[PDB]
């Protein structure tokens, strides 16, 4: 009895202590069980997060009372070497809050459909027994179609059922494919590495039926086009543990603690090993808190600082006191010794295309691809075609390597770098200079648009009898940097204080960074690299990669690393981290995701061009290609709208198209047979005559736009959708907040390749289907919302660029309410589709266009210039001057049986990627035993793909990263090309086979694979380019080396053959609207930056109450104290940010750490929480992407050119956005537009 | 001399990346209930700033901690026993909910149920978790000042800027910020325990964790004022106070606290400290507040000293606890390397959660600078965070121990760089700070590599000692409601018996 | 009337007292987590310092008077003390009480988090205090202490378990009977309300060592 215990008062007194200050008691402590019983739980399950953060952290999911209650990080990753910190615990604040979603008030529990669509669907079905005909009756009626499209984003969702939505979806899909074409059905899902099978689910269903799979790396602007340019690689980087092997690191435009949270300890810990660190950010970012020095260049001007640093490096470590390490490195691993041809201009020369073996008399003994092999001079003045150029990759074998050898004699040669001291004469070559251009918001330095430099040349006798002057990439580079070499060049610097094209004094003016800092760090960085043989590293992120001129920012950093021999050495190099792009078991996952086990090829599309086109953002373009050309280019050869350049790239096979042709591609084969020719020839003939046209020429004719769109693992309309208001108007058909006038309303010049109409087609999408576990902004604007399983309710796998472990997502409990995993949702849609299509679609023949692919023999398309077949400059040759035209047979009724089985092509054709292929029969044999096999039907005898685990085992068994047997076969295939043995890279792990159930027990380190360029090894950490440098495997570029010189015609004419400084572009989005809708408060234009937020990963977790509570409770924008005071804005005041593109509402965070002139609205706070109506649009306030708009860059449209050839997520236009400016002002009326009568007015 | 043991904690602020993961995991486990939704047992504050609750370090306003009277005796700043009782009907110093923040949620369901034909896109507006009413605006939150969120003039009201000419820090080029994660300090001389009239708060003898007994607490809410770190939070619903419990359910079996094991930056170390409980009052009542730090180090005992080992055994400390104390990372950082310092020792509570101060980028200067004593690496005098600010936070204003900690970290860096970049032995910086190569290599092992087994050395709390673990293992957890738990007397009005006990006595002795 | 008389003054006092005591013990043994003062101060500090102090200082003054007055200087001198000192205490009590009730009913955060028992018990205390003050003019009609002698006789009979207690009340003014009935009702409701905090008045604190440590147990 507790009451009776009170009488033991005195007896429970033990000894006093500390001279009477304390008393020890002997009293009951049973109440302590109250907190013990909270901590106790039923079990822990291992799972992870399918969100785009790059973390790839394994967690312990706690189940208590049969419910998910919380999570804590697993700490059992295989430990790293004794001299490296281990990875545990990893984790981050966003991930720690995921459990909140399972039973929260924003969880999607049941399939939902827009009321108006449901009412019409059910009425239609009562008049049309076939659902395809019911869909037709609604969609072909303008008033019915408009009635549910205008209801998008306007409430009215009602609970439906899986059976009802699956029938409608299937019916709409069949209708669309049958009447317009398979490619009028599309799906958007990103970053498969975060949840491989989950991505694969929809991509596989879409690929089987012919739908388009939209890309994401380029669209999100995470693809740094400078990587494909320099290395012929999408992106390959050192793992975070490798930062620990570096002795000098610069974190440049990368907010490590905030955006690489689970890996940040490697950066804080390496400082204790003596490593110096430097933060380069315009604001006092979290990353600065961790570094030894904080440099703050004006945002967008980083390339200027990088050029000046490279200048100091070249001057001091290459010219004045040559570094033996650096000199040998650039000689063997760059295109510097390569010869460039000079073009005659008026009074001077311009750098032209690179010299090819085919240019010389005897073609330097090259009979195979002589026009694709570069040339250099050996140290004995003799011309040679060194091993490794792209020409040696295809049509022959044994010479595609970086052995310093003569491609003809097979003898060892030594390449010469500079011609200085052996030139026949000195010539003057003009270099473009853009440093004097720019808006009023950035400092400029006036020199001349064309800077003449004295270059040492040699005259050569070409094979066509003509004569030509050549110089090396090396000489061209030193001149471009402004390095005086004794020729008394007036445009070269006499010192670092000389304001010349690219000195420390010059950069100080452009960037505001003190020249002595530029010099001191450039020197320390290079000195460190010299002493350690390349252990200097640069960690770079979206701070630099999301600018329109991201390639100049990147090539500036890349050149610094190359000049110091840092790429390819552990502890050194280019460490680019953005999204979770590294899906390690790539060739195991690709066949699954794109149904390549059944049909080849699939229909991949580059999303930036796709949305620029279909959401009609091109109709509002303000940037012209003309204003981007080199001053030395022929302006008349590049006329037209930016979209015209895309259309031209598409018809030349450079970039993919979607929809592809202006006629249903399922109907072409029938017409070809009635005309007595095979489908391919009939298509080529029709294209030439114009009887069949590329759909991109007429995007608004009513048949050339996407009609069905699946969205999953994406919040396209609340996060990544640049040009949000254009998407609402043109794709959705709803109200929108666009403020500006289009080209037509302004009487502007209409495109020359695309039709124009004054009133653009709106509401293009007939059906938008989104799969999610929380009601996101995208769900709010959809027609049908399908509840999906959270990451703690389904099985899947995850990998990342940051570490080498593959681990799983696991179901801690069956999905709650009526939710289903993404795999099961698409499996069920595939099943309903298969039955609904009967009698509408059968065994069909599809004509599919396919762009010329990087890593295929066809990449050797247009070797010396650009020819447009539509202009008659050459014939239309699919696969060379146009896209390949492929025949694909589709068995529509068998879609489900195919979806659920591993197809026969793995056995009939094999598997492969990145230019190599291998036999995978034994893997298919194993899979029959692990997954069991189909008992009957179309896929009888094939392994099964019934569950997500079956799918994961397919990925694990087929990939070289997860199956030692495949790894050795993969390295063997590569060895054929290089003539060097590489199998030793995986022989010691040949018996290794990673299994799904084993990774649930402990994450497993993957196997060294030819798909990548670093090694998974116990003595050296993973570092990109390591195999190129150490195994002598060439980079997949024209020269086989790291490419400093970009000689493609478009690169030359757009002024980017060499790295040059380019100022932020003028989007012209403000001057036309500022002051036009005054609320009485002051307005001011500011640079609008959108770095990634601390309280969410993109928009995921943005609605999570834990994150909203640790943040500021909803959408906010950061302003400098000076700008806020100027505008009369106090901390937390409601503000409105707007331009021609749209408007957004949010609250201010006023801070000293934001420099005057810029505002930061951290990346994606989306449109569902705590947003009042806009005084500009009279609608709900918009989001950060309501003020942005897509503007493509022509150099990113280049294809058919070795390293510049297409690949899903490898090349394509990018969704850059940091150059944007906006008008900012304090709000007056705060109206919520909800009928609550709870509105406010901010005074003054 | 009475030896007791406790698992102390050291947080390395130099490695803190201010991510708050520690805060989210603690919240999910311990304080997601209505009544404590606004309470963050572990919370992280960006400095300069006033923190959570606002201006908690201002003891003139909040009245926390102890004062040393003229006669040399200790008294809670809130008042002696009678003064305290006299304030019981309405604690005049009590922090109000608005000093924390008004907890909120959002009407997410409006996104789901908005009716057909809405004139505008539906949205989820905020609602108070205290009243259930619509909030027109969210004006405060527990981490409102995160990353210098707010005008410098407002953040700089920070108590730690005392005695500092702070204007230069309002200049963009001189900007600095750091993170201060904090939890309960589980003090040796807790002011909370001393200020609770019901005696519901106690320090556990075996592991030093300080708890508020949820049975015995009567909700007098005086302890909240007493605690100078403001780490006790009133549960507005149960009417009782709660606080960080140092994850005792895990510590008891030798596991790290949740915030320790989930610390992403790998900055938290857990290790035993043996202390002389009989010296606590003498140490906490030392005349000069600048001597509290050292007076506390003097109460900590050397676990490898056989005199201490024999006394510990005599005083009941388990063998595995003494052994853990001998490999304690906390003892190494606080006592041997002198890298860890107490948080606000001037409150006189003898706190047991210590901190290694952070390094920072060099300050703004006329030029790019020159090589200093540490070569390309920083010299302590160049760091941009003012050392006086850190001394106000950790050493009662004395910059000497702060400079020694920072200089030693930089010296380790200089030594390691010589080794790993130049391949040479250079102990010059170590000699200057009084460190040996062996000490620098050990510092490096614990701070840099920081293997899991080196960050957490937590022994068992030995729940079997002086108790009956066998019947408990067999019957704990069957919560049917026997009504007999919590009292030593067996008589109970409901005529029941304990489920986890043996009622049939052996008659064979 | 005689039936109700014996019920309220001879029977009801023992029902209320039994419930008061066994209810307190049972709630102490089985409801420790529910045993608290239930401060609402943090949710709204405004006016609490004045209101709670007036209320408590006032009601403790009344308690001391009632305690010694009814369970233990001529009676008429005692009565003057009760009317003047007790009256003053009752006025302080009533002002504090009314302010607390206004706050509990109309301060949004306090009203939103209150239990019905908190409103009920405080309302009854405000009414009882007012009834108490209202008896003063009736006591003034008998300055020789005759009414007080009756009330004290009744109270004393009740606490020593002497039957016939109601007889002592013959002829006392009705106001006193109401006050007595509401007072006993407060004891009946006591164990089912926040009033259990009264049992826990922290007397031991005044002599307790500052630091408390609990041994393994
Ligand atoms: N917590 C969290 N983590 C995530 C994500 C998230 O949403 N939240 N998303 C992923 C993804 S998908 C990406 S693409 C990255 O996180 C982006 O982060 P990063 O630090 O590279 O970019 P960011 O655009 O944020 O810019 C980093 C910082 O650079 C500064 N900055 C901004 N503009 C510039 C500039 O023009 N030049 C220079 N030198 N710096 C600039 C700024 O401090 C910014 O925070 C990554 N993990
Ligand atoms: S959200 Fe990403 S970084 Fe954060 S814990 Fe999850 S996997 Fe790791
Ligand atoms: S020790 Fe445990 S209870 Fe205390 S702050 Fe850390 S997680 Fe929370
Ligand atoms: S988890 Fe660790 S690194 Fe992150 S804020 Fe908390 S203490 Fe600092
Ligand atoms: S003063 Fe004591 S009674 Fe409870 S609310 Fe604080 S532990």
């Amino acid at each position: 009895s507790k009451f009776l215990d009170r009488f033991r008062y005195f007896k429970q007194k033990g000894e006093t202590f500390a001279d009477g200050h304390g008393q020890l008691l002997n009293t009951n402590r049973d109440w302590e069980d109250g907190y013990r019983q909270r901590w106790q739980h039923d079990k822990i399950v291992r799972s992870t997060h399918g969100v785009n953060c790059t973390g790839s952290c394994s967690w312990k999911i706690y189940v208590k009372n049969g419910l998910v209650t919380w999570e804590t990080q697993q700490t059992d990753y295989p430990r790293t070497r004794p001299d490296l910190p281990n990875h545990e615990p990893r984790g981050c604040p966003r991930g720690a809050s995921y459990s909140w979603y399972l039973y929260s008030a924003n969880r999607l529990k049941y399939p939902m459909m827009r009321k108006r669509l449901m009412k019409m669907w059910r009425e239609a079905k009562a008049l049309h027994s076939d659902p395809v005909e019911a869909w037709a009756s609604i969609i072909e009626d303008a008033d019915k179609a408009k009635s549910f499209k205008q209801a998008r984003g306007r409430g009215g969702f009602v609970r439906s059922s899986w059976q009802e939505v699956n029938e409608l979806i299937a019916a709409s899909n069949v209708y669309t494919i049958k009447n317009y074409g398979p490619d009028r059905v599309a799906g958007f899902s990103p970053i498969p590495a975060m949840s491989m099978v989950s991505y694969a689910s929809g991509a596989r269903y879409l690929s089987l039926i012919g739908g388009t799979c939209l890309s994401f790396y380029d669209w999100y602007c995470d693809l740094p086009p400078a990587s494909p340019q320099t290395w012929g690689e999408q992106t390959d980087v050192p793992e975070s543990a490798d930062w620990y092997n570096s002795s000098y690191i610069i974190a440049w435009g990368s907010n490590v603690p905030q955006t690489r949270t689970p890996d940040a300890h490697f950066f804080t810990e390496v400082r204790y090993k003596g490593t110096k660190t430097v933060a380069v950010t315009p604001d006092y970012a979290e990353i600065a808190k961790l570094c030894d020095l904080w440099l703050a260049p004006k945002q967008g001007t980083d390339a200027a600082m990088a050029l000046a640093m490279g200048h100091v490096m070249l001057r001091e470590f290459h010219l004045d006191n040559p570094s033996q390490y650096f000199t040998d490195y650039v000689r063997r691993y760059t295109d510097m010794p390569m010869l460039v041809m000079l073009e005659e201009r008026d009074g001077y020369y311009a750098a032209g295309r690179m010299l090819r073996a085919a240019d010389l008399v005897d073609a330097l003994g090259q009979e195979n691809n002589p026009e694709w092999k570069t040339v250099a001079f050996n140290t004995n003045g003799e011309m040679v075609a060194p091993n490794g150029s792209i020409g040696f990759r295809w049509g022959e074998k044994g010479k595609w390597n970086l052995e310093q050898r003569d491609g003809k004699t097979g003898e060892e040669t030594e390449l010469q770098l500079s011609l200085l001291g052996s030139q026949d004469e000195i010539a003057e070559v003009g270099f473009p200079y853009f440093g004097g251009d720019g808006t009023e918001h950035f400092n400029k330095v006036e020199l001349e648009n064309v800077l003449l430099h004295k270059l040492p040349v040699k005259r050569l006798q070409l094979a066509d009898g003509s004569t030509a002057l050549v110089t090396t990439v090396y000489d061209l580079t030193l001149a471009n940097y402004g390095l005086e070499r004794g020729l008394n060049d007036v445009n070269c610097a006499t010192s670092y204080d000389d304001v010349k094209a690219y000195t420390p004094a010059w950069a100080e003016q452009i960037t505001g960074v003190s020249r002595s800092q530029i010099i001191r760090i450039a020197r320390e960085f290079a000195d460190n690299a010299d002493k350690t043989h390349g252990r200097s590293m640069i960690i770079v992120g979206a701070g630099l990669n999301h600018w329109y001129h991201l390639d100049m920012n990147y090539r500036g950093l890349i050149n610094m690393l190359i000049f110091c021999g840092c790429v390819g050495q552990s502890g050194g190099g280019w460490a680019h981290y953005v999204g979770q792009e590294k899906l390690r078991p790539q060739t195991g996952w690709q066949p699954l995701a794109f149904a390549l086990d059944w049909q080849r090829p699939a229909r991949h599309m580059n999303s930036t061009s796709y949305f620029y086109n279909h959401s009609s953002q091109w109709r509002y373009e303000t940037v012209t290609a003309e204003e981007l050309l080199s001053p030395m280019a022929d302006k008349s050869r590049y006329t037209g709208h930016l979209i015209d350049f895309n259309v031209r790239a598409e018809r030349m096979g450079w970039l993919p198209s979607a929809p592809q042709l202006g006629t249903n591609p399922l109907t072409i084969a029938g017409e070809a047979e009635k005309a007595g020719m095979n489908p391919v020839d009939y298509t080529v003939k029709s294209l030439k005559e114009g009887s069949i046209r590329f759909a991109a020429e007429q995007p608004e004719n009513g048949k050339n736009h996407p009609r069905n769109l699946f969205i999953w693992r994406s919040n396209l309309l609340g996060s990544s959708g640049k040009g949000h208001e254009f998407m609402l108007k043109y794709l959705l058909g709803t109200e929108h907040g666009i403020q500006g006038k289009d080209l037509g309303q302004q009487g502007g010049v209409k495109p020359e390749e695309v039709d124009w109409q004054d009133n653009g087609l709106e509401g293009k999408l007939d059906l938008v289907v989104t799969l999610d576990f929380r009601l996101s902004s995208t769900c709010l604007y959809s027609d049908i919302i399908l509840p999906t399983a959270t990451w703690y309710e389904k099985d899947d796998m995850n990998t990342s660029d940051m570490h080498p472990f593959i681990h799983p997502l696991s179901a801690a409990v069956d999905p709650a309410w009526e939710a289903k995993s993404d795999w099961e949702i698409y499996k069920a849609i595939a099943k309903k589709f298969s039955e609904v299509c009967v009698g509408h679609l059968g065994k069909e023949t599809d004509i599919v266009t396919l762009p010329i692919q990087h890593d295929s023999a066809a990449e050797l398309a247009q070797p010396l210039d650009v020819k447009d077949w539509k202009k008659g400059e050459c014939d239309l040759i699919p696969g060379k001057t146009a896209p390949h035209i492929m025949v694909v047979e589709r068995d529509y009724p068998a879609t489900y049986e195919r979806f659920t089985s591993i197809g026969p092509l793995m056995e009939k054709i094999g598997n492969g990627g990145k230019g190599i292929a291998w036999n995978t029969q034994s893997e298919m044999d194993l899979l029959r035993k692990l997954n069991y096999t189909k008992a009957e039907g179309p896929a009888k005898g094939q392994p099964m793909l019934n569950t997500a685990i079956d799918a994961a085992e397919m990925i694990l068994t087929l990939a070289p990263e997860t199956n030692g047997q495949v790894a050795v076969k993969a390295w063997a295939a590569l060895s054929e090309f290089t003539g060097r043995d590489h199998t030793h890279l995986a022989l010691n792990k040949e018996d290794e086979k990673i299994r799904f159930r084993d990774i649930q027990a402990q994450p497993r380190k993957i196997i060294s694979s030819p798909t990548w360029s670093g090694l998974e090894d116990e003595h050296v950490s993973y570092n990109a380019g390591y195999t190129n440098v150490h195994e002598l495997i060439p980079w997949r570029t024209l020269s086989g080396r790291q490419q400093l010189y970009q000689d493609h015609q478009w690169m030359r004419d757009f002024g980017e053959s060499l790295l040059v400084y380019r100022p932020p572009i003028d989007t012209r989005s403000v001057k036309e609207v500022i002051g036009q809708k005054s609320n009485g408060n002051q307005e001011k234009a500011l640079n609008f930056l959108t770095p990634h937020q601390k309280w969410g990963i993109h928009s995921t977790y943005s609605d999570n109450l834990l994150m909203l509570t640790l943040g500021r409770g909803g959408p906010v924008v950061w302003l400098s104290e000076a700008d806020a005071k100027d505008l009369g804005i106090a901390d937390n005041d409601w503000i409105e940010v707007f331009n021609s593109n749209g408007a957004l509402t949010a609250r201010a965070v006023v801070s000293q750490r934001v420099p005057a002139g810029m505002t930061m609205m951290y990346h994606a706070q989306e449109r569902i929480v705590n947003l009042p109506g806009s005084e500009i649009t009279q609608q709900r306030g918009g989001i950060h992407n309501s003020v942005t708009r897509i503007t493509p860059k022509p150099t990113h449209m280049i294809g058919g050119y070795a390293h510049l050839a297409y690949g899903f997520n490898y090349y394509g236009t990018v969704g850059s956005n940091r150059d944007e400016f906006v008008v900012v002002r304090k709000m007056k009326n705060i109206d919520w537009l909800d009928g609550e009568g709870n509105d406010q007015v901010q005074e003054s | 001399m009475k030896i007791r043991s406790q698992v102390g904690m050291v947080l390395n602020l130099d490695k803190c990346i201010g991510c708050h993961t520690c805060s989210v995991t603690c919240k999910n486990v311990w304080t997601s209930r209505e009544g404590v939704e606004y309470a963050w047992f572990n919370n992280v504050e960006t400095k300069p700033g006033q923190g959570f609750p606002t201006d908690w370090e201002n003891q003139e306003k909040y009245k926390g901690g102890w004062i040393r009277k003229i006669n040399g005796k200790l008294q809670p700043r809130m008042g002696n026993r009678a003064m305290l009782l006299g304030k019981i009907f309405a604690n005049p110093h009590l922090p109000g909910i608005d000093d924390y923040y008004e907890p909120f949620d959002f009407d997410y369901q409006n996104l789901h149920t908005a009716p057909e034909g809405s004139k505008s896109q539906p949205i989820a507006r905020p609602r108070s978790l205290i009243t259930g009413e619509r909030m027109a605006k969210i004006e405060k939150g527990p981490n409102w000042e995160d990353d210098l969120g707010g005008e410098f003039d407002k953040l700089a009201k920070d108590k730690n800027f005392d005695n500092i000419q702070k204007a230069m820090y309002s200049q963009f080029e001189n900007t600095f910020m750091m993170y201060l994660p904090r939890l309960c300090e589980h003090c040796l001389n807790p002011a909370c325990v001393a200020t609770c009239p019901s005696g519901a708060i106690y320090k556990r003898e075996e592991d030093g964790i300080v708890l508020i007994d949820q049975d015995k607490c009567r909700g007098w809410r005086m302890c909240i004022t007493g605690c100078p770190y403001k780490k006790i939070y009133f549960n507005w619903k149960s009417g009782k106070s709660e606080k960080c419990i140092f994850c005792y359910p895990r510590i008891e079996a030798g596991q790290p606290t949740v915030c320790s094991e989930t610390c992403v930056g790998r900055i938290r170390y857990l290790g035993v400290l043996l202390y002389d409980a009989d010296a606590i009052e003498r140490a906490a009542s030392t005349e000069n507040e600048k001597d509290l730090y050292q007076r506390q180090l003097d109460v900590f005992l050397d676990p490898n000293d056989p005199k201490v080992i024999e006394q510990a055994i005599k005083d009941g400390i388990p063998l595995s606890v003494i052994e853990a104390a001998q490999q304690s990372p906390v003892y190494k950082m606080a006592m041997e390397w002198k890298l860890a310092l107490p948080l606000h020792p001037e409150y006189r509570t003898l706190p047991m959660v210590w901190y290694v101060p952070p390094l920072s980028p060099i300050q703004s200067a006329a030029d790019a600078g020159e090589l200093g004593s540490n070569g390309i690496l920083p010299d302590v005098e160049s760091l941009r965070i003012p050392v006086q600010y850190l001394a106000n936070l950790l050493t009662a204003g004395d910059t000497k121990p702060v400079l020694r900690a920072l200089k030693r970290m930089l010296a380790m860096r200089h030594y390691k760089r010589a080794e790993t970049v130049d391949g040479k032995v250079d102990t010059r910086a170590l000699e200057e700070v009084g460190l040996t190569e062996a000490q620098a290599q050990e510092m490096y092992r614990y701070l840099a590599i920081a293997n899991y087994e080196d960050r957490f050395v937590v022994p068992s709390s030995h729940r079997e000692l002086a108790r009956e673990a066998f019947p408990e293992k067999n019957g704990c957890g069957f919560t049917f409601g026997d009504g007999c738990h919590g009292s030593d007397t067996k008589f109970n009005l409901f005529n029941s018996r304990r489920i986890d006990a043996i009622d049939v006595t052996s008659k064979t002795e | 009337m005689q039936f109700l008389n014996m019920f309220f003054f001879d029977i009801y006092p023992y029902i209320a007292g039994a419930v008061f005591l066994i209810g307190s013990w049972l709630r102490y043994d089985y409801g420790q987590y529910t045993w608290r003062a239930a401060s609402s101060q943090m949710l709204d500090r405004k006016g609490m310092n004045l209101a709670s102090n007036l209320f408590h200082i006032g009601i403790l003054g009344i308690f001391v008077g009632h305690f010694f007055g009814m369970l233990t200087l001529p009676i008429e001198v005692a009565q003057k003390m009760a009317m003047f000192a007790g009256g003053a205490s009752g006025v302080l009590c009533l002002i504090g009480g009314v302010l607390l009730l206004k706050r509990r009913l109309f301060s949004p955060r306090v009203r939103a988090t209150t239990t019905g028992a908190d409103i009920l018990i405080l309302s009854l205390l405000v009414i009882q205090c007012a009834l108490g003050l209202l008896t003063i003019p009736f006591s003034a009609q008998h300055m020789d202490g005759s009414e007080m002698m009756k009330l004290v006789g009744w109270a004393q009979s009740v606490v020593t378990f002497h039957g016939g207690a109601s007889q002592h009340l013959d002829g006392v003014a009705f106001i006193f009977r109401l006050h007595l009935v509401l007072g006993m009702t407060l004891f009946l409701l006591f164990p089912f309300s926040r009033l259990i905090h009264i049992w826990s008045v922290p007397v031991e604190y005044l002599t307790r060592k500052y630091q408390l440590v609990r041994a393994r147990h």
